[PDB]
């Protein structure tokens, strides 16, 4: 049950906005964290940031603050992305994941390929 | 940033020999209590990246007794005693001291 | 107060060297820069250079390098630290160099920056034969 | 490099009639000061940096401006308040204005 | 790693968010406000300035109604001449740094009114127990 | 509903910009050698480890390095602490005396000149009746000729009696962590591209600063803090010239510096409990102290900073470099302390270039003074004790300090020149990231609740 | 001018009048009680004596029922052997300086009793919440 | 110490009471034996293994109760 049922492969035309969905399962969202890691062939693994779903406590990097949005609905028990201004370098593979506080990454999802074309 | 400098990237390693993948950070990764939170990744082409070690030394549950991390301050070297075909592919570094965290560039083990 | 005293005017032969001693008193001389400005008739003002008396860090205008030189003399006594001397040595004279010279100090206020001056020496005429 | 240009230049005004000078800067984003030199005497700063007048200055000199365009308004002048006016950016000078007694 | 949620509970971690973060963190900033040969003299006068500054604030809560509650509530109505704003927009759209400047044009009107309201309430309460 | 009442929350996260004192704290490695080994072994507390360097979001603060405080007090702190490590040491009242000097034994030339003077002089003993004759070696920069024979005197004796530093204490740099007391906070900009002036978009608070070592140098500051990725220039206003230009680059240039001469110290008892450590004999070859840098690394690192400097001045601009324009000694050259002795080293050999808008090494020779007059204090000097053996040290040139020549009259060449001047421009290269704010709790806010009776 | 009633609200201006000034002035004297190369040592010890003397008084209220109220009503009956006066005369005729000498003979009798009454009341309140 | 009482429910009462139930996993002792046999020096060591567990629970209980009280006055 301890899973990260992500969204599908997304062949997105540029200039569009992408709403991703990470349906996590195995525990409640109120226990531990939610995270997003990219995969580009230029850098390797990249960053988006992190979210805490009880209140909505979000953080990002300098590279993508103001670009991506993290929202968490407590009732529907899903995760969200809201990307803006998709570029050719943004065509990547997204890994939803979980941290605990003062611990490591338990689960690793499938990886949604979002290509910008 | 606190971006990691990986050395070296490509290591064509024959089966049975050793391997050493070092990272050097820009700052010290000392967390504000004393316990640095370092992590080393796996990657195969077609698998999600998963963890081998989550400390300087202490390892992820389920990882065999051939991979070891060591080092101090900025210099942190991974050492694999015996290299198999599962070890091939991209490895990374990871920090835990303070956000935002930085991945490296990716260090490939080859044959 | 701030006082600024120069020397007297001088007839000089062409191609010679001249020295002008601007003397300052009434303030702590180790703190403020001393700038030098010239007034040529029918040319407007013209900047020359500046000095910081703490170490003699000087800086000159580009179209006068190699010709001008600056020195300073501090006050070395525990009783009168205030009085200071700046010397200008100016060589390679032309009859176009006949003009009037001024030594100035930066204004004492905090927000007023490096260049807008407050005090002025009484000016020295230099006239070339 | 940086060119300064006063305006109107040589002006002609009787005593009592208030005036306004204006000196254009080729460069922009910097802030000028002004000077007031009488007939054959030591010059004297009267306003620094935009609108901050120095010590011993009556407030009937008011300067302002922005961009590359700086004004200086003199009100309630005297036959002795008139002198030659200069405006200064870092070390660069203008050729000056003058307000002839009419 | 340590994660994102730890800095939510750090010192001044809630400063960037809205009030909902600052509705729970209030013990931390209250905690770290207190605990800290000529150099000994300079740090000693720094320490006594710190505790004098703290005790001025405890005094200024003492003259109001709330002694040590750390979440007060009191009895002057909010004059809408200052705010001119809807309710939740100062609970979800603003930060405390942003809230500082909108009440920085005027201060101690509020601190003047609170002393008077608490003194009046103590007077009426003294009358209520005086008939008792 | 619209009958809103008010509540005062205590402990609200909000601050103001303020100015206060700080508190030093040094690491435990400097306490392992103890008992006045270096300065501030007693003046600072030992550190708490690993301060709470945590993050903060959705936040933007304008900073300043130029009208910043905490550098204005540090230039007072280091001087005031520098004076404290001298007053327990010897004064040189009995040594300002007539000298009888001569040239040291060496093959001397007619044109070129020697740089060591063998001087003999009368001196007191421990006893008051008897006197002794004793000799030492001195440099050309410490004797002047009082006016057949040729007798000299010391230079600083017509202005101030001099303090010998005690040879037990050292002048080597050590880490200093400043800390804010209770009721304040230290913010740190963590941006990559940030010129030091204007709003930083990602701040982070901290309990104490990171490692700040104090060095002393005028040009080419040493053992500095490295840039993150690029090479960054910083200034207050670049179209102005009277302010310096801090240049901080990324790859450190290694510099070797040495004196190959071999010394001997020689104790002279002046009185009871007095010891003038003069220079004894020189064994071997009388040689000149010098420094080496690598040719290719320097030609590369100028090529980086020209690419950085062309952003502010147009792409079609000639940039060239020149020696320093003049002045006193320790602003034309550059100075440093290398294991307890002060150098003054000609740096014409680096700044001889021009740049068009399209195995070897560099040696540069030094001079050694023995008395210093740091911060140009009116009643101060410091005779340094000579140290044994062939001496060298290795360092990282990390930043430059530059100054444009502000010439008029239609220039495409925009020449740059080094210059030390103030000591504070060293420090502003270290504290440009931080600022000090003051917590003011007890906010006030309308809400919908009413306190009952 | 500034007027006459302004110095009524000043520091210690109320001391000349009877109790009616004292019933409204009490924030002022409580306010100005706190906020204030070798000389710095003597001013430093002058400051810490002030804050120590303040905190002794806050402690001595805190061991009674009076937490930080600044007007406090306790539960020991007044023994008429001391005062022997009518009610309104010591609330309309006398000043506090005039009141001081008449109670200066006997002190810490009252401060002895007020420890005991609160010490007993906390015990009985502990019993009342113990059965609850 | 006055601050650390101020962030709990006990302002200056010197005998407060609060609302965390006593977990018997620590004490494992009868009532009157820790009210008629043990001394406070003796009571020090048996609770010295664990500290700020209790203090964190008290902070959490007071931080919860003030929020529930503000919610009680919120509809008021
Ligand atoms: C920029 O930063 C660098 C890096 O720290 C500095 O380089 C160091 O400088 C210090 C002081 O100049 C050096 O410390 C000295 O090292 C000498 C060499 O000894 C070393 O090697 C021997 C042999 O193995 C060891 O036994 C010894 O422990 C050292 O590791 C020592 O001889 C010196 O000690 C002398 O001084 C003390 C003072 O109390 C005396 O008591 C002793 O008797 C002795 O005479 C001293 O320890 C240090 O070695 C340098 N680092 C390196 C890597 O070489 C630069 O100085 C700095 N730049 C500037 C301008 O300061
Ligand atoms: C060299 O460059 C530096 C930075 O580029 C520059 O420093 C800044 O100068 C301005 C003056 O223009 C300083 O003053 C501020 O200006 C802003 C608007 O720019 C205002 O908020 C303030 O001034 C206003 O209020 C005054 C009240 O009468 C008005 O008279 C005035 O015109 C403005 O309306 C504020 O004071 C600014 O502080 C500095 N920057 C820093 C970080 O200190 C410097 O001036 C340049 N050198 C020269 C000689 O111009
Ligand atoms: C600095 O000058 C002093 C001047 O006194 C030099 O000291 C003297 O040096 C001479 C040699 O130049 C010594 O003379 C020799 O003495 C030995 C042994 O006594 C003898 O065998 C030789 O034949 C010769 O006479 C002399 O002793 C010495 N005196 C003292 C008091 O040291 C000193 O050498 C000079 N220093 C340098 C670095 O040149
Ligand atoms: C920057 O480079 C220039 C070019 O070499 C240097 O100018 C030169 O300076 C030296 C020393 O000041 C001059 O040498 C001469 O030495 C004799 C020795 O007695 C003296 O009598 C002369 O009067 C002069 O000082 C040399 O002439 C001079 N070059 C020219 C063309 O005049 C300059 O010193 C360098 N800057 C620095 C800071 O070193
Ligand atoms: C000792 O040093 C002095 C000064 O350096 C020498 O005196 C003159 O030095 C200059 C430059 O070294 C020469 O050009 C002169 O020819 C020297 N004068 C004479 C008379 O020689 C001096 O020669 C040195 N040697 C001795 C033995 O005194
Ligand atoms: C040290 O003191 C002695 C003792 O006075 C000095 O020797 C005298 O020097 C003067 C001047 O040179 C001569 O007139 C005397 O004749 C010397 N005395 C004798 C006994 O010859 C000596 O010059 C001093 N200095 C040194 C360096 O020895
Ligand atoms: C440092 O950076 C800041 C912002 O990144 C610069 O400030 C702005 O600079 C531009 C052009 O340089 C001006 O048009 C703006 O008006 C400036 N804004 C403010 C608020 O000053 C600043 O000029 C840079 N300084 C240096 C020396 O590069
Ligand atoms: C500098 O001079 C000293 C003079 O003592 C040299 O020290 C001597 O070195 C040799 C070589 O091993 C030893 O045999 C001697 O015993 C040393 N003398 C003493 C008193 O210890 C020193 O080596 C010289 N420096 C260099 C770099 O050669
Ligand atoms: C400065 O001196 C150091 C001394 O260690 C030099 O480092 C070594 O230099 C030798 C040259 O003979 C090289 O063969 C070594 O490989 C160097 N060591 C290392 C670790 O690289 C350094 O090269 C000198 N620098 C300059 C610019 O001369
Ligand atoms: C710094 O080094 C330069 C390079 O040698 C010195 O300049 C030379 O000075 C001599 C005379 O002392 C001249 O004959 C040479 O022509 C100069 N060289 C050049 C390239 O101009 C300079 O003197 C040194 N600095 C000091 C203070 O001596
Ligand atoms: C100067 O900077 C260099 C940076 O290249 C430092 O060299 C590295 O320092 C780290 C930490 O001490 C070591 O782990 C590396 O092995 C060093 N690299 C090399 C090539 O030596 C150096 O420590 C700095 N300081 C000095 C005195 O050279
Ligand atoms: C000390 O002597 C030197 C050498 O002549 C001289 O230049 C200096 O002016 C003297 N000091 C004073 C204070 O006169």
């Amino acid at each position: 049950q301890v899973q990260l049922q992500q969204s599908g492969a997304e062949l997105v035309r540029p200039g569009a906005s992408v709403t991703l969905s990470c349906k996590a399962s195995g525990y409640t969202f109120t226990d531990y964290e939610m995270h997003w890691v990219k995969q580009t062939p230029v850098h390797g693994l990249e960053w988006i940031g992190a979210i805490v779903p009880e209140t909505g406590f979000t953080a990002y990097t300098q590279k993508f603050k103001g670009k991506a949005m993290l929202t968490a609905d407590k009732s529907s028990s899903t995760a969200y992305m809201e990307l803006r201004s998709l570029t050719s370098e943004d065509s990547a593979v997204y890994f939803c994941s979980r941290l605990r506080l003062y611990w490591y990454f338990d689960v690793w999802g499938t990886g949604t390929t979002v290509t910008v074309s | 940033g606190v971006l990691m400098t990986q050395s070296p990237l490509s290591l064509p390693v024959r089966l049975g020999d050793q391997a050493s993948i070092s990272c050097r950070s820009s700052q010290s990764i000392v967390y504000s209590n004393g316990n640095t939170y370092l992590e080393w990744y796996l990657q195969r082409p077609g698998q999600s990246p998963k963890l081998l070690i989550y400390k300087v030394s202490n390892r992820f549950s389920g990882v065999p007794d051939r991979v070891s991390g060591s080092g101090s301050g900025t210099d942190f070297t991974l050492k694999i005693s015996r290299v198999e075909a599962e070890d091939l592919g991209v490895y990374y570094c990871f920090q835990g001291s303070h956000v935002p965290y930085t991945f490296g560039g990716g260090t490939k083990l080859e044959i | 107060q701030v006082q600024l005293v120069q020397s007297g005017a001088v007839i000089k032969t062409p191609g010679s060297s001249v020295k002008i001693s601007c003397r300052a008193s009434g303030y702590n001389f180790r703190d403020y820069s001393i700038h030098w400005v010239r007034l040529i008739p029918d040319k407007g003002f013209e900047w020359i250079g500046w000095i910081k008396p703490l170490w003699g860090a000087v800086s000159y205008a580009r179209q006068l390098q190699g010709r001008v030189s600056m020195t300073r003399q501090l006050s070395q006594d525990p009783d009168d630290p205030d009085w200071g001397v700046a010397y200008m040595e100016f060589s390679g004279l032309t009859p176009a160099d006949t003009a009037e010279y001024f030594c100035v100090r930066r204004g004492s206020c905090d927000y007023c920056g490096d260049f807008p001056w407050q005090y002025w020496c009484q000016g020295t005429v230099v006239v070339v034969s | 490099e940086i060119v300064l240009t006063q305006s109107p230049g040589i002006l002609s005004l009787s005593p009592g009639e208030t005036a306004t000078l204006f000196c254009k800067a080729s460069q922009g984003g910097n802030a000028m000061t002004w000077y007031q030199k009488r007939r054959g005497q030591v010059p004297r700063l009267l306003i620094y940096d935009t609108s901050r007048r120095a010590s011993g200055v009556p407030d009937r000199f008011v300067g302002s401006g922005s961009g590359t365009d700086f004004f200086l308004t003199i009100n309630k002048l005297d036959r002795e308040d008139f002198a030659v006016y200069y405006c200064q950016q870092f070390e660069f000078f203008g050729l000056g204005s003058e307000l002839e007694v009419h | 790693a340590v994660g994102i949620g730890a800095v939510f509970l750090g010192f001044l971690g809630a400063a960037g968010s809205t009030m909902g973060a600052a509705s729970m963190t209030l013990t931390v900033q209250a905690r770290n406000l207190l605990s800290g040969t000529v150099w000994g003299i300079k740090q000693l006068q720094a320490r006594v300035l710190a505790v004098e500054r703290y005790l001025r604030d405890q005094q200024l809560l003492g003259i109001w109604g709330c002694s040590g509650k750390l979440i007060c509530c009191t009895n002057v109505p909010w004059n809408s001449s200052w705010s001119n704003r809807n309710l939740s927009e100062i609970w979800d759209n603003m930060t405390w740094l942003q809230w500082d400047k909108e009440i920085s044009n005027y201060t101690q009107i509020i601190y003047g009114l609170l002393e008077e309201s608490q003194n009046q309430q103590e007077k009426n309460e003294q009358d209520l127990l005086a008939l008792d | 509903a619209e009958n809103l009442w008010v509540t005062v929350y205590y402990g609200v996260p909000v601050w103001k910009d303020a100015e206060t004192t700080l508190f030093c704290a040094s690491d435990a490695k400097a306490y392992e050698t103890e008992k006045h080994n270096v300065w501030a072994t007693h003046a600072c507390v030992p550190t708490d480890p690993n301060p709470q360097e945590i993050h903060l979001e959705n936040v933007t603060e304008e900073f300043n390095m130029w009208k910043n405080n905490m550098v204005e007090q540090m230039h007072t702190d280091i001087i005031s602490l520098w004076d404290q490590s001298l007053k327990p040491c010897v004064k040189l009242t009995p040594l300002c005396v007539t000298l009888q000097c001569t040239n040291v034994t060496n093959n001397i030339t007619d044109d070129m000149r020697g740089e060591l003077k063998n001087c003999s002089f009368n001196m007191t003993t421990e006893l008051r009746d008897k006197k002794q004759k004793v000799y030492s070696l001195f440099y050309r920069l410490d004797v002047v000729q009082i006016n057949s024979n040729k007798e000299y005197r010391l230079i600083n004796c017509n202005t101030s009696a001099c303090t010998q530093a005690c040879p037990k204490v050292s002048f080597e740099p050590i880490p200093i962590h400043y800390c804010a007391p209770a009721g304040f906070a230290i913010l740190k900009c963590k941006d990559k591209k940030f010129n030091g002036t204007g709003p930083c978009p990602s701040v982070s608070t901290v309990q104490c600063t990171h490692g700040i070592k104090p060095v002393v140098s005028t040009q080419l500051l040493l053992n500095g803090s490295l840039a993150e990725e690029e090479v960054m220039i910083r200034s207050e206003n670049i179209t102005n010239n009277a302010k310096n230009i801090l240049v901080q680059f990324n790859t450190p240039v290694q510099i070797n510096c040495t004196r190959p001469n071999n010394n001997t110290r020689k104790s002279i008892r002046i009185g009871p409990g007095q010891a003038f450590y003069a220079t004894g004999d020189i064994i071997g070859d009388i040689r000149q102290a010098h420094c080496n840098v690598s040719k290719a690394t320097w030609n590369e690192t100028l090529g980086k900073v020209v690419k950085q400097l062309r952003k502010h001045f147009g792409n079609n601009t000639i940039i060239r470099f020149a020696n320093s324009s003049g002045g006193d000694l320790e602003v034309t050259t550059h100075s440093f302390n290398c294991g307890g002795e002060f150098f003054y080293c000609n740096t014409s050999g680096l700044f001889n270039s021009t740049w068009i808008s399209n195995n070897d090494s560099i040696t540069l020779p030094c001079r050694i003074k023995q008395i210093i007059n740091m911060w140009q204090r009116i009643g101060q000097c410091m005779y340094a004790p000579p140290i044994q053996g062939v001496i060298r040290c290795v360092s990282n040139i990390t930043g430059l300090i530059l100054t444009r020549d502000g010439g008029s009259t239609n220039s495409t060449t925009e020449t740059f020149r080094p210059g030390g001047g103030d000591m504070r421009d060293n420090w502003r290269s270290e504290l440009y990231k931080y600022k000090v704010v003051k917590i003011e709790p007890l906010g006030v806010a309308p809400t919908r609740c009413k306190r009952r009776v």
